[PDB]
């Protein structure tokens, strides 16, 4: 499969930003989408697994959402810390292949 | 627990790269390991996956037979052959799934080893 | 002055982790049930009774995964089946062109495979994942029927149990009693619909980690049983293929349809009204969508029954904004959301019809859409009122005494 | 002893001083037997503990080590009178090891003085 | 174990220890059920013994066989000549003479130790 | 379990009698049917060990020691039993050496303890 | 001063207590028929608490585990013969014939035929005696023979030994320890190592491995048997190259040996070089107790359980020469052994009582470890050490040479400078 992200979305602090996760393929109706954050130059961390859940040590501000074939990662209470890149992937359970999104840069 | 990882290297076109990830603090048990890489200034692109329990391997299918991932019992080894200029990137490895083998979200990440050609 | 005095004989306790039994009435590590379980009620007692940080659920999930894998390793590994599979579509009857008659050059035999166990390749086609998955088949002797399994405590551990039918998950409930042997628990794998389980009597009961969060699921047992009359209307045939003889499907008997389910429309709509009455407790309208996507196992109501693996999307139901479902089945399956290992589910001849229960529901806010996808949540309903406890008869307290 | 749970220590102190069908029977007979033994052995370990403190099965014992205010303390009356004390341990729970040390030290010094005298 | 049961009270006072250490006193299923009866018996002996031991424990004895107290005997529980008590008043009949007063004695003993504490 | 306690008392055998003293206070702290049978012998041994610990406790009970570990008694030690000073008898010997020399007089000492306690309580 | 009591100080006194068997979970699970009774599995938690500054006078020729553990085998083995069927009416005037379909054997087998209530059977020359073509079993009348059940087998199963609480086992770990006298390293363990009930004469098959050690109640005495444990094992493979045919006759059901499929005598093999090397190591260790002249002569004589090398191999009991391994003379400076097969055997030198080995089908092959030797000094030219063995006790003593059972008395007294009040 394949999926495409908008290359950059920006906003002022305190806003509610929504980074889209398009590129939805025919099989993308299945194949859970996750969400990864990386501080540029650092090891990417996990944010959301199985389209809405949140690990224990991850800020409650982030949240997940699935909309039809597309997906969306919702942020509230934007801070200066959110200056990083967010990549979304999907586990194509048919051919057993993770496919990663292009890359979104959230700029304050 | 953490994924201790090898240091940087400098390889030539068509050379052989073999990076390492040692399971620090836990055994293989039922977890599965994936290898992802990042071209500097580009988004992550998948490379491979291994399941030490049953020896299952895979790839991104644009590494057609170039990549093999091995599990030794303690560490995991993935090798590159027939390098080109597009294969320079930081090659992360990560742990897939919690105990019980469930899940597919790779969350524990090694610091990231760099190979350049 | 205020001097300490030890008070042996104290009736205090401090809950702790432990290993528990696997007592049933009929799965080899089991022991038979206790004759006369004693439920000693306790008067005027309260304690912070939790059900989401419970330590028995994670024990129970570890047990089921083991019990699953223990009775599955010795079988005809489907590794020989890893070869190009010749196949053709079936038009003997259409009343739905999913099935495909596949022929294989074998140490030349034919078989029928569903579309969900054949992958698109690039004409002639191949199974979903065998070159990159160690498939396995199930012994015909074993039955996937859900056998009740009690959990009893070992020596020294006293299992408490909450009784207040108005029990909001966590939080105290001053009705606890020592229930050394637990009540019947049925390990049944299901998604979006807890088939068999308990039901609140007073009214629909809503319990979750923390409602305000939209990440944590919604686990609900409402009041009373709704049935789900659902069948497999296909007289299918099993004929052995010796390779160590994995089962397949040679052909079917005449008519073909889809595994329709029945839900008793009036009852289901009635129950949700009580449900939405409680959902509004914590004026804005409450609308049930039918999930979003991600995996048949999750998107649909992937419920085992009759020794077969059903995957049936609730798109039919949960379509209300304030029956009959085309429930396809898949041959191959990877249980427990696993990576790698996958089963085969050998076929069973004839038809199979089965109906028990829809006692519980799993919802995920955005209450709205349903999806559970994590069989750990299923067992957190049956074990909602049991926390193993280790008794500690010592005690210390200050007193106006001086000893010597 | 378990039935008395859910009462104040003034109430608890007084109550303390007074204080195949064959296959099912043979297996759960052992477990009932298994529990009985762990009742006695767990009793002895406690008796050993009360031995070195200077009690040895005196139930309502006493000791000559004061109750420092560093431990969770209030007016003695309320602890006796109205506070259910199944929750009292929850107050003195992370302090329960060091206090035993003072109980341990008190007897050792007490006997040493007795040994000298 | 009884020994000189009907002997003089003085005689029993000497031999209380009872010689010291002597004072304590289908095929698969058929063999198993016999074992349960055997083990159930032995533990029943121990449980009875400890309860008696702890019963002495509440009093100021804690397992010292003969044990003086601080409770003055009231001259009302059918008293007679002190000599006759240790001359012909055998133990068994001495029980029947007391009978009801044992509960009085048990209750009387309990408070004396506590008020000592 | 009590089973490990006994050879726990045997953990430090070659140590000095003084060394064992403090360590003593530190020491004061069809497969179903086959599973049924093993349950007996595993349980049968353990309850037997309990009787062993009670019997010694009861034996300690007759003497003026209640249930304490490092007990003392006021019965004189006549020089007839292994006349030798108290200095070395606690450092350069071992318990195995000590009792082997005493093993000719164990019973008389135990008997000597019985009346030593006995006289104390009557005239108390 | 006065005396003080100390409940808990370590104390020992040699005594004999009834131990109990110990086994393993998977090992117990693998118990088809009764190849050998349910036994307690031991948790693999070897305490092995190594004591320091410790010394207890071990002994092996007065040990009481040997007499104990040997008795356990006798009672267990008696139960192995209880449920099976007596062969009392089986013997009758036979019509055996020296039929030799093939010759390796040399006419060892006989084509016996009995007028049962008229079927033929095969029997070696050992299990049948001529009478006066009429023959009969060696000892049926004026004797008693009980055939083992065909389902059961006779393969050894490892057994551990554990003492009850209050008794501790002392295990000697010194590398150089001839059996008697003090042992420096005395490790206290509750459950001993994997004792093997190996049933064999002078050649110890597949037991514990030792330098080669020489152990004897008294060397000066010729009477006592000399045990020698090997440091390095010597492989022994021994085969029965004949497919046995088992015919069931409804008399109860006797199991006669039918005609063999296609006839080669059973035979054992030993690597001559490795045997020669080990024997030199033996003779070099023997000379420590003695330069001198050492000669080996084969078993002098006696019963067929001692004259030869008797051992068990896959439910079949073999009697083989050892003249090919004990014929040498040594100064300061592969081998094939012919065998015989017996089905009526009276192990443990019991009169009247004996068991009939049921036939085992096919060619029988087994491999084991030659780890121990039993030698008998003859009655000052040279000291010829003939192979003796005999008494089944010794084969236990090669394993239980390093264990004793001791009673611990935590109670103790001491004259301390302290007084009560
Ligand atoms: C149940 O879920 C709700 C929401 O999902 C949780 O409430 C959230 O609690 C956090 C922590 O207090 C709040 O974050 C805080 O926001 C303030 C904004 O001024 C900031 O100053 C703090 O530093 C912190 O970031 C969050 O706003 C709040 N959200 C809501 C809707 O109340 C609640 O804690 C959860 N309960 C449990 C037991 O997990
Ligand atoms: C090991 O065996 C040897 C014999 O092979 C033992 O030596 C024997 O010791 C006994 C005494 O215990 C001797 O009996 C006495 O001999 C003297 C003359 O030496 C005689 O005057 C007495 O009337 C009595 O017969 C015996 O002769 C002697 N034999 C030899 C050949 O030395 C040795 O004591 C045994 N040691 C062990 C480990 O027990
Ligand atoms: C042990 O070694 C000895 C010699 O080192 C072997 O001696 C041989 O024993 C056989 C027994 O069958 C003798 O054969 C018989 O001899 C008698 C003599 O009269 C004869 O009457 C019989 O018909 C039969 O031939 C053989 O002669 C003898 N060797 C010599 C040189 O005389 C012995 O076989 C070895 N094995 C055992 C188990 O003893
Ligand atoms: C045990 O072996 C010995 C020799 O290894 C056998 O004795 C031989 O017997 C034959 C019979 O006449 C003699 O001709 C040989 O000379 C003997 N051997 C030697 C070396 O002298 C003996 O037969 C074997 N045991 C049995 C039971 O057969
Ligand atoms: C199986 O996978 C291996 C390794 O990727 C590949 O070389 C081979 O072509 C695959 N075979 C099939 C039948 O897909
Ligand atoms: C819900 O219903 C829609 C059709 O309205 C269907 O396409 C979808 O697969 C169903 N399930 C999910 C997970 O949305
Ligand atoms: C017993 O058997 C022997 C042969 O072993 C035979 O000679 C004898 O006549 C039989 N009868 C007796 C005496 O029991």
């Amino acid at each position: 499969s394949a999926l495409t992200q908008p290359p950059s979305v920006s906003g002022a602090p305190g806003e509610r930003v929504t980074i889209s996760c398009s590129g939805s393929g025919s099989n993308f109706e299945y194949s859970f989408v996750y969400w990864y954050q990386q501080v540029p130059g650092m090891a990417p961390k996990l944010l959301i697994y199985d389209n809405y859940k949140r690990p224990s040590g991850v800020s409650d501000r982030f949240s997940g959402s699935r909309s039809g074939t597309s997906a969306s990662l919702t942020i509230t209470g934007l801070q200066t810390e959110d200056e990083s890149d967010y990549y979304c992937q999907s586990y194509d359970s048919s051919l057993t292949y993770w496919v990663f999104g292009g890359g979104t840069r959230l700029t304050v | 627990v953490q994924l201790v990882q090898s240091g940087a290297e400098v390889k030539k076109p068509g050379a052989s790269v073999k990076v390492s990830c040692k399971a620090s603090g836990f055994t293989f048990g039922r977890y599965s390991f994936t290898w992802v890489r990042q071209a500097p200034g580009q988004g992550l692109e998948w490379v491979g996956v291994i399941v030490p329990l049953v020896g299952v391997t895979n790839s991104a299918k644009k590494f057609q037979g170039r990549v093999t991932i091995t599990a030794d019992t303690n560490t995991v080894y993935m090798d590159l052959s027939s390098l080109r200029s597009e294969d320079t990137a930081v090659y992360y490895c990560a742990r897939v799934g919690d105990r019980f083998g469930s899940g597919y979200a790779m969350d524990v990440w090694g610091r990231g080893a760099l190979v350049t050609v | 002055n205020l001097w300490v005095t030890v008070y042996y004989g104290v009736p205090v306790w401090k809950d702790a982790e432990t290993t528990l039994f696997c007592a049933s009435d009929a799965t080899h590590a089991c022991v038979p049930t206790d004759p006369n379980p004693q439920e000693i009620h306790l008067e005027n007692v309260t304690e912070e009774f939790n059900m989401w940080k419970n330590n028995m659920v994670e024990q129970m999930h570890t047990d089921i995964i083991s019990l699953w894998d223990q009775s599955l390793k010795p079988c005809v590994k489907l590794t020989p089946l890893c070869v190009t599979l010749q196949c053709t579509n079936v038009t003997n009857n259409i009343t739905r062109g999913e099935l495909k008659n596949c022929s294989f050059n074998m140490t030349k035999v034919y078989s029928l495979f569903y579309r969900l166990d054949v992958v698109q390749i690039n004409k002639e086609y191949r199974l979903i994942n065998c070159n990159t998955s160690a498939i396995t088949q199930a012994c015909p002797k074993v039955s996937f029927e859900p056998i009740p399994i009690h959990y009893c405590a070992p020596a020294g551990f006293a299992i408490l149990k909450c009784k207040d039918k108005k029990f909001n998950g966590t939080g105290p409930c001053p009705s606890v009693s020592t229930v050394q042997c637990t009540h019947g628990i049925k390990p049944v794998v299901s998604t979006q619909l807890l088939l068999n389980g308990s039901l609140a009597e007073e009214e629909v009961m809503i319990r979750s980690e923390n409602i305000t969060n939209n990440a944590k699921n919604i686990l609900v047992q409402f009041n009373t049983p709704v049935q789900i009359n659902c069948t497999r209307p296909n007289n299918n045939t099993r004929k052995s293929i010796r390779i160590q003889a994995f089962y397949a499907t040679g052909d079917i008997i005449g008519d073909i349809r889809q595994a329709h389910c029945n839900v008793s429309k009036a009852t289901w709509n009635e129950t949700l009204g009580k449900v939405v009455k409680q959902l509004r407790k914590h004026n804005t309208i409450i609308r049930f969508a039918n999930s979003s996507g991600g995996d048949l196992e999750v998107t649909t109501h992937s419920f085992n029954c009759g020794g077969e693996f059903f995957y049936c999307n609730t798109s039919g139901l949960f379509n209300s904004t304030w029956i009959t479902l085309p429930c396809r089945i898949k041959q191959i399956i990877n249980m427990w959301q696993r990576i790698g290992q996958a089963m085969y589910a050998p076929p069973i001849q004839g038809v199979i019809r089965c109906v028990s229960n829809i006692t519980g529901l799993i919802l995920t806010r955005d209450t709205f859409r349903p999806g559970g996808g994590d069989m750990r949540d299923n067992w957190r309903s049956e074990l909602y009122k049991y926390k193993v406890v280790k008794i500690e008869p010592l005690g210390v307290a200050p007193t106006r005494c001086k000893r010597r | 002893f378990l039935g008395a749970a859910g009462s104040t220590m003034g109430a608890a102190s007084m109550t303390l001083t007074v204080q195949q069908h064959l296959l099912k029977l043979t297996v759960w007979g052992i477990k009932q037997l298994q529990a009985r033994v762990l009742a006695v052995e767990r009793y002895l370990r406690d008796q050993q503990l009360l031995g070195i403190w200077g009690c040895s099965g005196k139930l309502i014992c006493c000791t000559n080590v004061p109750w420092n205010s560093s431990w969770s303390n209030r007016n003695l009356s309320e602890i006796w009178d109205n506070m259910t004390w199944l929750q009292w341990d929850k107050e003195i729970s992370n302090y329960t090891q060091i206090i035993y040390g003072l109980l341990e030290e008190s007897q050792n010094q007490q006997e040493k003085n007795e040994q000298d005298l």
